[PDB]
RNA sequence: ACGGUCGAACUUGACUAUCUAGAGGAAGUAAAAGUCGGGUUUCCGUAGGUGAACCUGCGGAAGGAUCAUUAACGG
RNA sequence: CGGGGAAUCAGGGUUCGAUUCCGGAGAGGGAGCCUGAGAAACGGCUACCACAUCCAAGGAAGGCAGCAGGCGCGCAAAUUACCCACUCCCGACCCGGGGAGGUAGUGACGAAAAAUAACAAUACAGGACUCUUUCGAGGCCCUGUAAUUGGAAUGAGUCCACUUUAAAUCCUUUAACGAGGAUCCAUUGGAGGGCAAGUCUGGUGCCAGCAGCCGCGGUAAUUCCAGCUCCAAUAGCGUAUAUUAAAGUUGCUGCAGUUAAAAAGCUCGUAGUUGGAUCUCUCUCGGCCGAAGCGUUUACUUUGAAAAAAUUAGAGUGUUCAAAGCAGGCCGCCUGGAUACCGCAGCUAGGAAUAAUGGAAUAGGACCGCGGUUCUAUUUUGUUGGUUUUCGGAACUGAGGCCAUGAUUAAGAGGGACGGCCGGGGGCAUUCGUAUUGCGCCGCUAGAGGUGAAAUUCUUGGACCGGCGCAAGACGGACCAGAGCGAAAGCAUUUGCCAAGAAUGUUUUCAUUAAUCAAGAACGAAAGUCGGAGGUUCGAAGACGAUCAGAUACCGUCGUAGUUCCGACCAUAAACGAUGCCGACCGGCGAUGCGGCGGCGUUAUUCCCAUGACCCGCCGGGCAGCUUCCGGGAAACCAAAGUCUUUGGGUUCCGGGGGGAGUAUGGUUGCAAAGCUGAAACUUAAAGGAAUUGACGGAAGGGCACCACCAGG
């Protein structure tokens, strides 16, 4: 993967994903 | 043969440390390509979802089917295969399972009779295969 | 073995246990320094005025003889080269070598040996720097050599 | 080339007691290994010998008494302090009772109890037994 | 309010790195009993012969199973 | 995040340390501030970026990586409890406050203690002491089966009370109740081997399954699924994973590199590492001593003082024992709360072997006195203005005396000389030899070539054959050997020229100048690639002819690149001794090559003297050989592959189960081909090395037989 900051952006992107998958489901 | 003076510390201490990245598990634990393969990320255990049932055909000197199934591991979406051990354990499981698998035993190595199977299951929506085998506890779905 | 042969042998000089001067040379300390001042106003190498010494007059080791060794010698008269006797041997060997590489070009095996007195010819040369013998800002050149001869 | 002239004479002593010989004829000679032999001679191990003495380096014939097993050297010769010369002479010697590490000190050229004795330290040179 | 300073951040192109939908192509797999059907002892390196293998050329190895003869030579 | 430290460990080591103590950093991310002694502070402010709350739509308010708690995340982690009583901290303060901290709740993380029953009598059963020839006879203990009995002791629990505490709970102390096996009932794994404990029975039948590994299961399963029994640990025991020891399978101690994985094709060479002997305390100031310089400086070694506590080790001490703790003990007293270790670097004072380094060789060298030039003395010229007070101190100098004046010796280390040789070592020119091919002429003939047979092909325009010549390119046979030379690749016709080189000989010279070598650099068979020349033979490709159920490799004829030379590239081989280099030691023998030495003799037709060829020895370096129970080794074997658990002479490269794979990618070199460097995913229980027997030979020899044949009935 390499490149700290870059994997430290990925972990963030996927965090984002998860975190807006899980605020679609709650809200319902 | 081997440099013995008094002033060949750091000759001996970097032919060391270059010798010691031929060691096979050496160099397993310290490249970092073997834990980002593994599948479990460096976890003693993993919980993942029953995608499908496989009946994994035993190597050639025995004749027997193992019972087997295809799981998807929440936390990264990594695909693997998981033997299911005891007899009648399988009819247990369910497709679009929540399962906890753990290694088998060989630390990434597959063993005995069946190619290419890492992992077993441990447990099945949240209770353990060896007390439903026992019949201690019901499963919920 | 050698520095740059294949080759250990052991033919050298043995210098016998007797220090003293043999009864028998009735040569004073002087007459011998005369013949040496005399031998290097003729021109001559020290391992060449320690033969012709040795050969003719009878001196068997002029250190025994006078006290000190011929270089030592003419070198506090004033009769030492600038450059030494192994260097200039070594550096005259070399030009040999250049010359007839220049003559021949296909010769592979004086190459080769032409580096090999190249590597000799340094490590003189670092030998006698560190013992100030030499300047040290002197160095060996491949094309201004022949004028050091 | 010859190093360490010490390791040459005790490999040619150890060579020779083995084969059973009675006198060893070693070259060149040195201090260190004068100083060897002697403290090896006092302790009955080794016997008298003659430093003949050409205007080189000398040679030496030892006499040979058969009760050697092993004599050696250390190469390099590492600092021994007082703390680790147990440990030196656990790994070295075959026994509590016998064998010898010879060392080097400011006090002179020892065996190990005579280091301990003076309370001194210093570099190691050997060990026989 | 002009000016200076520290400076978050914003816009535009390049170098990128990551995340995330995809018409299509090339595949393999499970389902069709459907249709048609002699040579070599063992090698090495290079080159050619359709890629490899294999064969041949050139130069190397044995990591391949030595029987028999050998005293005269002077006039 | 770093340390203190932790796990493991013979010794050396490996691994961990987010985590309560010390230090740092930061409060969603960056940035800028105010106040203040102290902040670039976030339970302060102001922005932007990202989130996100209340809206009446104008506006307003945010920051749990504090304590609880929630979502999310996951294999993975507790109550939205009580108190400031203890420990301390803040304030104007004996008084107030503290989710610091304390106390409970959850808690099989982990550690310490410790139940699940003991005994007596009988019935069998053993093993002992006494008496008996023995059998046996007893009073001596022990053991369980007790489908046998018997009362005694209890903690678990139930639960008054006291004690504990801020209030409690718990622990402790105690009334009362609380024990006969259908109970107050102990589990987790296993029973083929490793590895302790069943060839038990039933079921299944290569299925289901077990099995870390080897394996079990295909109808007598010691291995599956059960029953019984047995084994291990036991309030605990499995399994997965990280790690440590096993691992002398990372080897400093302490591994390997002939044949098992492995030494570079070869040499030079810088950094690095290593490097032969040798050399046995005092002058001035102050009270025999203290101050001043030391003494070339170190490395080393010993000592001293600095190295936080906790933790580790360890002293004392009956927490009921222990893990713990720092307390306690004696009738107001007596006390403890030690000590050790604490790398390396930095101080400090002794020792001077070992290992570096230096002091005098154009002598502007030490020790003394004899003088000059220049700059200076801070007091003695009572008070002075002074040209001068004197004295004494620093640097440049000229001779003199004095020193036993001053250079370890010359490595069975090295370099360089000089000597007579020696060799297929190299380069250039030159000379010769045959063979082959082509051509010309002459002679006679119908075949010649090729194959296991043929065929293709040449051929009476006259092939093949024999003779006389000419030219072209190639190659240097036999002599030619376990001979020689070279760093290796390699090197063989004559002569000449050119520079090299080993060895030997030397009472020559220099005097450590050396060994092994990352980086770097020359050379490097064959094949191959660029330019030119030339192409005799041979010849990859290619074209034909044969050969067969299926032949497309073999065989024969022709033949292109090439094979040859010159100049550029390439840097690879079973580039081999499948064996790094330098140095030392440990058995023997005689052949050979070169050099040297000592010789009685034969020969150059007896040679007039040396010199060449032989003959006998000796020495040095070589190519090799034989022999040996030197020692090693898994062995075959090896005088090295020996001097290795009795393990250390110096140093370079280099291997770590078999494959993927010397592959992908990247870099670099090359015109190209490719060379150098060089993985991973994945797969596998083996692959390999030495030896030892010989089913079976489509291997070979013999013998026997009308249940074999021959001649027959």
């Amino acid at each position: 993967e390499l490149s700290r900051v870059d994997q430290r952006h990925r972990a963030s992107q996927l965090r984002k994903q998860k975190k807006e998958a899980v605020l679609a489901e709650k809200r319902q | 043969g081997k440099c013995r003076g008094l002033r060949t510390a750091r000759k001996l201490r970097s032919h060391r440390r270059d010798q010691k990245w031929h060691d096979k598990q050496y160099k397993k634990a310290h490249l970092g390509t073997a834990l980002k393969a593994n599948p479990f990320g460096g976890a003693s255990h993993a919980k993942g979802i029953v995608l499908e049932k496989v009946g994994v055909e035993a190597k050639q000197p025995n004749s027997a089917i193992r019972k087997c199934v295809r799981v998807q591991l929440i936390k990264n979406g990594k695909k693997i295969t998981a033997f299911v051990p005891n007899d009648g354990c399988l009819n247990f499981i369910e497709e679009n399972d929540e399962v906890l698998v753990a290694g088998f035993g060989r630390k990434g190595h597959a063993v005995g009779d069946i190619p290419g199977v890492r992992f077993k299951v441990v447990k099945v929506a949240n209770v353990s295969l060896l007390a439903l085998y026992k019949g201690k506890k019901e499963r919920p779905r | 073995g050698r520095m740059h042969a294949p080759g250990k042998g052991l033919s050298q000089s043995a210098l016998p246990y007797r220090r003293s001067v043999p009864t028998w040379l009735k040569l004073t300390s002087d007459d011998v320094k005369e013949q040496i001042y005399k031998l290097a106003k003729k021109g001559l190498t020290p391992s060449q005025i320690g033969v012709i010494l040795r050969d003719s007059h009878g001196v068997a080791q002029v250190r025994f003889v006078t006290g000190n060794k011929i270089l030592r010698i003419l070198k506090s008269k004033g009769l030492a080269p600038d450059l030494p006797e192994d260097l200039y041997h070594l550096i005259k060997k070399a030009v040999a070598v250049r010359k007839h590489l220049e003559r021949n070009r296909k010769d592979k095996d004086a190459k080769f040996r032409l580096i090999l007195i190249e590597s000799r010819i340094h490590r003189l040369a670092r030998y006698y720097k560190t013992k100030r013998v030499l300047p040290p800002n002197w160095k060996y050149e491949s094309s201004t050599a022949s004028a050091l001869v | 080339v010859r190093m360490n002239v010490l390791a040459d004479a005790l490999k040619s002593i150890n060579n020779a007691e083995k084969r059973g010989k009675r006198q060893v004829l070693i070259r060149p000679c040195s201090k260190v290994i004068v100083r060897f032999l002697t403290v090896m001679m006092k302790h009955g191990y080794i016997g008298e010998f003659e430093i003949i003495d050409d205007h080189r380096a000398g040679k030496i014939v030892v006499n040979l008494t058969g009760r050697l097993n092993k004599c050696g050297v250390i190469s390099p010769r590492f600092d021994v302090q007082l703390k680790d010369l147990e440990k030196w002479q656990n790994n070295l010697l075959p026994s509590r009772q016998f064998g010898f590490i010879v060392l080097t000190t400011s006090a002179g050229i020892m065996d190990h109890e005579e280091a301990r004795r003076k309370h001194t330290g210093g570099k190691i040179l050997g060990f026989f037994f």
